[PDB]
C-alpha cells in the first residue's frame, strides 16, 4: 500500500452542487474521472478501465494531511456511550475508539470566494463568484493506493499538469504529487478486525446490498453532475444520479463495489468509481 | 427528528434565493406540525399528547399497545416513502420510540434522564441506518440523463415543462410571494405547497378560510367558535425584500448583516439542568414551552416594538438566524442578549455571531461562514460574540458596556464635523492596526504620532481617548471601525 | 504532449485587479485588490489574464465579420460547439517581494483620484489600492497538445495575445493610468511527452 | 489596430500633483507631491492628464458653455475618452499611462534635487500677519516622457480624432496641469509629439504625424 | 476662446522675494537655473490686494472669497455654492535680462548691508539682505480665458487698473524701506488660437 500526497500550488475548487461553494477535499469519483480523461487524452482508457475494474488499482477518497499526520473522516461508529470534530488522525483510531479521547487542533487552510465578472463591451457586465479553498503552507491531500501500476503513475503525472477539480483552466487546481511509501500506514491497514471502516464513496452491487447493510452506520451521498467531454451528445447533459455511501461509513460485512455506468445515451460511456476501500479496526 | 433542515433552508443556489428563506423555514416547521398532528389523528389521541413540537423535532407520549405500534410502523413507512419521493436524501424524519413506565416517569428509581437518553440513542441508531436496501435500489434506479436543471434547488426531477424549475421549489417561490404578517395557513387536498399525506397547503388569508381541512394560524381570533389550531413561529419580517430595505437605510455602509445565535448547552440544561429531586414530565413540558414561547412570541414582540430592519429566518433556542440591515443587527443583538438574560434569570447563556455581507452575496456561503464565526464564538460555549470576523471575538458584557459607551462617546465628540478630520480618523485606525501587527517600532511611531494629532480634534482627545489609546486596545479599534462603517455614503 | 510556458508579468504602471469582500480591511475607504488568502500578498488571477488575452485576441481577429482559433485555444460551450480549452491558466502570485523588501516599501500602495464636477467645480476624492510598479509575477500556463499541425499557429496566437496585452492593460482603471504590463522571460518547456520541435515554439514565444 | 502617441510634458513652471500624508517622520515639511512608490520619483498620473484634457476639449467644443456630466459630452469627446451609459456606451479610444520623471540624470547634472519646497503666504486683511505654508513642487524644466495608446477602429474618424487630440494638447499649452496653477505653478508644454504604430504599419500615418507635430 | 496678456516687469529699485548657506536671508530663486524669480503667487496676491482695495470703497478688510464680482471672477473663488473658475492664470516669472545685466559686469543679485541701531545702546547688530538688483526685467504672460463677450471690456479695464496700481506700490519683501518698486511696460494682448474680433480695443485700453 502506497500514498499519493498532493501538495497544492494554487487554490482549488471542489464544488458539490455549486460554483460558489467548495469543500476541503475530493473523492474517488473525481480522481477516477480525471484519470479517465487523461487516459482518453493519450488513448489508454481501455487499459485503465480494465485495470480499475479488475482491482489492479484501488484508490480511496483524497483525505487531508497536516505535518506528518494523515487524517481520515470521523468514522460513524454505532457505539452506545466531539460533534464539531470531523477528522481524526488515522493512527489514533484505536485509542479514539478505546475511550473518550483533542490533542491538537485541526487546521488545514480556509475557504475563500473569488469575485469575477463576465465583461461585455456594449452591455453591463455579469458578476459571478467562485468559492475556493486555499491550503496551508505545509498541508495538502493524500490518496491511499495499493499495488501501484505504471499506467496509474503516467496518468497521475499527466493530471499534474492539467488540474484537479473545477475551474481548472481558469486559474485553479494545480498540484504536485509524490508516492512516499510508508511503513506505519501499511501495517495499520494489513491488520484485520471485526469492524471495517469504508474509505471511498462506494456502493455495493444489487446482489450484495442486503449483506452490506447488516450492522451498518452509513450515510448516503448523491454523486452526479454534468458530463465533461466533447464527444458526448453534442450539448451539455447531466449524468445519471448515483447514490453512494459516504467515505466515513463503517460496516460489519465487506463488499467490493463496481465502476457504475452513468452515461448510456452518448457516443462514449461515462463511468463512476464506486469500488470499496476498507480499513479494519476492533 | 427532521434531518438536514439547515441544508434545506440555506443551500439554495438562486440569484433571488434570499426571498425564499422564510418560505423554506416555514415549510419545514409546519411540515413537522402537520406530521405530528396527523399521527395523533391516526392514534385517536388529542393534541395534548404533544409534549413539545419544536424546531426540527417533536416529542409524543402515547400508549404501549400493539395497535399503536402497528399504526406507528405504517406511519413511518408512508412518511419515509413520501420523503424519498420528494426530497431524495436532503430530508429525513427519524421516528424512534422507547418503552417507559410510570415509576420511570415519576423519577421514583431515577431513570427519568434515561428516557431521553434511550430515545436519543435510538434516534441516532435510526439515523445511522437511514434507508433499507429496496429504497437504495429505487434511488439508484430512477436516475436518468437529462439536459435540464432547476435554477435554485438544482435537481433534475419534478421539473415544470414551461420553465427549468423544480416544482416544490417553485411552490416555495409562490408561497414566499404569498406570506404576510397576518396569513393563516390551510391544509387541504388542493393547494400551493406539497405535503403528506396527499394534502397540500395554501397559506391563504382570510375570507378564503370559510371552507376536510385543517387550519393553522399564528394568532387565533376567537377560541371557541372559529375552531382552528394555534401554531406559533418566529415569523418577523420587516419588509420581506432585502434590496428595498437596504435602500431605506442611508447613513451607514450598504451591507447586509446576519445574526446567528444559539443558547449555550440546550442538551445539558435540558436533560440534566433540573435537579433530580424536582424532575417531572410537567416540569420538562413547562421548560420547553417557556423556551419556545420566549423565542417565537417574545422575539416577535421585541422586534415589532422597535421596528428594526430585520428579517427573521429561524427562531428557537437550538438555532436562530436573522438577517437585515447590519446596523439594526448590531442594535438588536445586545437587546436580545439582555432580554434573554431577563427571561432566563441569567441561568442560560447565548452565544452569537454577526456577519456583514453584500446583498448579492451567496446565501449558503453566507449562512455557512456565519455559522463558522458562530463556532468561533462557541470556542472562546460562553457569553461570546464574533463581530463580523473570526478573530474579532468579544464577550457580551464587553460588547455592551465598552463598545457602546465608546461608540456613543466617539459619535458625540467626532461629530464636529471636519473633512480632513475623517482622514485623520482613518489614518489613526490604520496605524493602530499596524501596531496590532505587533511591532513596537510602530508604537514608537505612534508615540511620535499623538504629538502630531493632539490639536487636530482639539482638546477633546485628552479626557478619555488617550486612556483608551494607551497600548492599542482592541475595544477602541473595534469601536472606531464600527463608527467609520456607520458613517459612509 | 503537454507543454509549459513560463514567464514573468512586470508592471510598468500599477494595477488594480479585482476586489475581496471578505471583511479583511473594508473599513478604509479604498477599493482593495485581490490577494492570496493565507499570505495576503498580491495576486494576479488566472481568469483575469485569460479573459483579457481572450478579449484582445478575439478583437484583433474576427474583424469585419468567434472563429475556431479562439475557441480551440480558450474553450467554448455553445449549443453545438463544445471544445476543451488547450491553455491551462493558473493564478499568479507575487514574486519579487524580497526585492520589494530591499527598498523598505510595501507590496501595495494607495492612489488618490478626485472628480471635478463641471457644474459645481468641487472635488470628491476616492482611493484605489494598486499593486505597485516594479512588481513581478512569475507565471506558468499549461498547454496540452492535441494536434501537432496546430501548435505553431496556436503559439503564434499566444504571442500575439501577449504583445497585444503589452499594448493594453490588465484589469481596472486602465484608461486613467494603471494596468500597463510587460511580459518577460517567456519560454516554453515540455512537461510530459517529448516534442520534437520545441525550439521553434521557444523562439516564436521568446522573440 | 493600435497607435501609440509619445511625447514629453516639460514643466515651464513648477508642478504640484498629488499627495499622501506619509507615515514617516519627515519633519517640518508638509504637502508633498505624488511620487512613484518604488523608484522615489515624482509622478504625473494618467488620470490627471486625462481629466484635464477631457475638460479642456469638452469646454472648447463650446459655443455656449460646458456644464454637463462627462457622459453627456460631445460625441467626439465620448468617442475619444469613453462613456459609460446604460445603452450608449462607447469604448475609450485613448489609454493613458502614469508618467514618472524622466530626466533625473539632467537634474543631477546641475546638482539639485528632483523636487523642491516653496514657501507661501496668506496675509489676513484684519491682522496683516502671514502664515507660511510649505508646498512641495517639482522643479521647472523637468521632463515627463508620456505615451498614450490610441486604438483605431474607424478610418473615417481618425483624422478628426487626431485633430481633436492636438487641439487638446494646445489647450493644455495655455492652461495648467494640476495643483496651484492660478498662483504660478502647473504650466506645461508638449514637446516631441509623435505617433507610432504598435504592430503593423498604418498606411496614412503621415497626416497624423504632421497634424500632431504642427 | 483664450487670450494671452504679455508684458514686462522692470525693477526701478531693488527687490527681494522670499526666504528659507552661511549667509543671512537669501531670496527665493529658480531651483534649476538659480535665477531670481517672482513667484506668480506673489504677483497674483499683490495685484489682487491692490485691485480689490481700489475696486472697493477705500479700504479692504474681508477675506479674498468675499470680494466684488469683478475681482472674484477675475481671480477665482472657493465657496460651497458660489465657486468660480479664475479667468486670470498667473505664472512664475524668471529673470529675463541676464544678458543685459551681464553686459554691465554685475551679478543678477547683490547683498545689502544695513543695521538696527538700538536707541539705548547705540551699537550696530548688522544683518545681510540679498536683493536682486534694480534694472532687472521680468517678462510675464497671463492667460485670460474668455467666457463672456460683454464682460471682457470691464475685465481688461480692471487688468490695466491692477497694472498701474502696482506701478505705484512695491512687490514683495522689505518694501517700505527701499525695496520692491516695479513698473510695467510693453503691455500687449494676443489671442491664443483663433483671432478675437475686438483685439484692437484691448490693445489700446491696455497700451495706454
Amino acid at each position: 500500500m502506497k500514498i499519493i500526497k498532493l501538495y497544492f500550488e494554487s487554490p482549488v475548487h471542489f464544488g458539490e452542487k455549486r460554483l460558489s461553494e467548495s469543500k476541503i477535499t475530493f473523492s474517488a469519483d473525481t480522481l477516477f474521472s480525471a484519470l479517465m480523461i487523461e487516459a482518453v487524452g493519450l488513448g489508454k482508457e481501455d487499459e485503465f478501465y480494465q485495470l480499475a475494474s479488475n482491482n489492479l488499482v484501488k484508490f480511496s477518497d483524497a483525505f487531508p494531511f497536516i505535518d506528518q499526520y494523515y487524517y481520515i473522516p470521523k468514522p460513524m461508529f454505532n457505539l452506545k456511550l466531539f460533534k464539531k470534530l470531523l477528522y481524526v488522525p488515522i493512527d489514533s483510531l484505536e485509542d479514539y475508539l478505546s475511550g473518550g479521547l483533542e490533542r491538537e487542533s485541526f487546521n488545514l487552510g480556509k475557504l475563500a470566494l473569488s469575485e469575477k465578472v463576465q465583461q461585455h463591451d456594449f452591455k453591463d457586465s455579469e458578476p459571478y463568484n467562485v468559492g475556493t479553498f486555499t491550503f496551508k503552507e505545509n498541508t495538502g491531500l493524500y490518496v491511499l493506493i495499493e499495488q501501484t501500476h505504471p499506467l496509474l503513475e503516467e496518468l497521475l503525472e499527466n493530471l499534474q499538469y492539467s488540474g484537479i477539480g473545477g475551474k481548472r483552466n481558469s486559474g485553479y487546481g494545480k498540484f504536485k504529487f509524490e508516492i512516499l511509501e510508508d511503513s506505519d500506514i501499511e501495517d495499520l491497514f494489513s491488520a484485520k478486525g471485526n469492524r471495517k471502516i469504508l474509505l471511498s464513496g462506494a456502493l455495493p452491487k444489487d446482489a450484495e446490498l442486503e449483506q452490506a447493510l447488516k450492522n451498518a452506520s452509513y450515510l448516503l451521498e448523491r454523486r452526479g453532475g454534468f458530463v465533461q467531454s466533447d464527444t458526448y451528445a453534442t450539448n451539455l447533459v447531466k449524468k445519471q444520479d448515483l447514490y453512494v455511501f459516504k467515505s466515513g461509513s463503517t460496516f460489519e460485512n465487506s463488499f467490493d463495489g463496481d465502476i457504475y455506468q452513468v452515461g448510456k445515451k452518448g457516443n462514449h460511456p461515462v463511468y463512476k468509481y464506486a469500488k470499496s476501500f476498507f480499513l479494519e479496526v476492533s | 427528528d427532521m434531518s438536514g433542515v439547515q441544508n434545506f433552508i440555506y443551500n439554495i443556489s438562486g440569484s433571488k434565493a434570499l426571498k425564499s428563506l422564510r418560505a423554506r423555514s416555514f415549510y419545514l416547521d409546519m411540515l413537522l406540525e402537520y406530521i405530528s398532528d396527523n399521527l395523533l389523528e391516526k392514534l385517536e389521541l388529542s393534541r395534548a399528547n404533544i409534549l413539545y413540537v419544536g424546531g426540527g423535532h417533536a416529542y409524543l407520549l402515547l400508549a404501549n399497545t400493539n395497535k399503536t405500534k402497528a399504526i406507528l410502523s405504517d406511519f413511518e413507512h408512508d412518511l419515509k416513502t413520501w420523503f424519498l419521493d420528494k426530497f431524495k436524501i436532503d430530508l429525513y424524519v427519524a421516528m424512534a420510540y422507547t418503552e417507559v413506565s410510570a415509576n420511570d416517569l415519576m423519577n421514583h428509581n431515577g431513570h427519568y434522564r434515561d428516557i431521553y437518553r434511550r430515545l436519543s440513542q435510538k434516534t441516532s441508531a435510526k439515523k445511522a441506518n437511514r434507508y433499507t436496501a429496496e429504497e437504495i435500489l429505487n434511488l439508484n434506479h430512477q436516475g436518468t440523463e437529462n439536459a435540464r436543471e432547476c435554477r435554485e434547488c438544482k435537481r433534475s426531477d419534478l421539473l415544470i415543462e414551461e420553465d427549468d424549475i423544480c416544482e416544490i421549489c417553485d411552490s416555495l417561490q409562490k408561497v414566499s410571494r404569498d406570506l404576510t404578517r397576518e396569513n393563516i395557513f390551510v391544509i387541504a387536498n388542493e393547494g400551493v405547497l406539497d405535503m403528506p399525506f396527499g394534502k397540500k397547503m395554501s397559506a391563504l388569508s382570510y375570507s378564503q378560510a370559510d371552507k376536510e381541512v385543517q387550519i393553522y394560524a399564528k394568532n387565533i381570533s376567537e377560541i371557541g367558535q372559529n375552531l382552528m389550531t394555534r401554531i406559533d413561529m418566529g415569523d418577523y419580517t420587516y419588509r420581506s425584500d432585502f434590496h428595498e430595505m437596504l435602500e431605506e437605510v442611508e447613513v451607514g455602509i450598504n451591507r447586509l448583516g446576519v445574526l446567528r445565535a444559539d443558547v449555550d448547552n440546550l442538551g445539558q440544561a435540558f436533560i440534566n439542568g433540573i435537579p433530580d429531586d424536582y424532575l417531572s414530565i410537567s416540569r420538562t413540558a413547562t421548560f420547553s414551552r417557556a423556551m419556545s414561547r420566549f423565542f417565537k412570541n417574545y422575539l416577535n414582540q421585541l422586534l415589532a416594538e422597535k421596528s428594526y430592519k430585520i428579517n427573521v429566518i429561524y427562531a428557537g433556542g437550538d438555532d436562530l438566524f436573522m438577517i437585515g440591515a447590519w446596523q439594526d443587527i448590531l442594535d438588536f443583538s445586545i437587546v436580545l442578549k439582555q432580554k434573554f438574560a431577563d427571561f432566563t434569570q441569567n441561568k442560560l447563556s447565548i452565544s452569537a455571531g454577526i456577519g456583514m455581507f453584500r446583498e448579492k452575496y451567496p446565501v449558503a456561503r453566507m449562512a455557512s461562514l456565519t455559522g463558522d464565526l458562530e463556532d468561533a464564538a462557541k470556542d472562546y460555549t460562553k457569553n461570546a460574540v464574533t463581530l463580523f470576523d473570526a478573530t474579532n471575538v468579544f464577550s457580551w458584557d464587553t460588547l455592551e458596556n465598552d463598545i457602546f459607551v465608546k461608540l456613543d462617546a466617539i459619535t458625540k465628540n467626532f461629530e464636529k464635523l471636519d473633512e480632513t478630520g475623517k482622514a485623520f480618523i482613518y489614518r489613526l485606525i490604520d496605524l493602530l492596526r499596524g501596531v496590532n501587527e505587533n511591532q513596537q517600532i510602530n508604537i514608537a511611531r505612534l508615540a511620535y504620532t499623538l504629538s502630531r494629532m493632539e490639536e487636530k480634534i482639539g482638546k477633546t482627545f485628552a479626557q478619555e481617548l488617550y486612556n483608551w489609546a494607551n497600548a492599542d486596545r482592541k475595544t477602541l479599534i473595534m469601536a472606531l471601525e464600527i463608527y467609520i462603517l456607520k458613517t459612509r455614503e | 504532449m503537454k507543454l509549459v510556458i513560463e514567464g514573468t508579468i512586470v508592471l510598468k504602471t500599477g494595477m488594480h485587479i479585482g476586489g475581496s469582500s471578505d471583511f479583511s480591511a473594508i473599513g478604509a475607504v479604498a477599493s482593495p485588490v485581490v490577494r492570496d488568502t493565507l499570505t495576503r500578498l498580491p495576486l494576479i488571477p488566472g481568469s483575469s489574464l485569460k479573459g483579457k488575452m481572450r478579449y484582445l485576441l478575439a478583437k484583433e481577429l474576427n474583424n469585419g465579420i468567434d472563429q475556431d482559433e479562439i475557441l480551440r485555444l480558450f474553450g467554448s460551450s455553445e449549443k453545438d460547439k463544445i471544445r476543451r480549452a488547450r491553455l491551462k491558466f493558473n493564478d499568479i502570485k507575487l514574486s519579487n517581494l524580497a526585492e520589494l523588501e530591499t527598498f523598505n516599501v510595501s507590496s501595495t500602495e494607495v492612489k488618490f483620484e478626485n472628480t471635478i464636477n463641471r457644474k459645481t467645480a468641487v472635488a470628491n476624492p476616492r482611493q484605489i489600492e494598486r499593486v505597485i510598479a516594479g512588481s513581478k509575477f512569475d507565471f506558468e500556463i499549461f498547454y496540452n497538445l492535441d494536434d501537432i499541425k496546430e501548435v505553431e499557429k496556436d503559439f503564434e496566437n499566444i504571442k500575439q495575445g501577449f504583445d497585444l496585452l503589452e499594448f493594453d492593460y490588465l484589469g481596472g482603471h486602465g484608461t486613467r493610468g494603471s494596468g500597463r504590463i510587460a511580459f518577460e522571460n517567456l519560454s516554453v518547456i515540455t512537461a510530459v511527452g517529448n516534442f520534437e520541435k520545441i525550439n521553434t515554439l521557444n523562439e516564436i514565444l521568446g522573440a
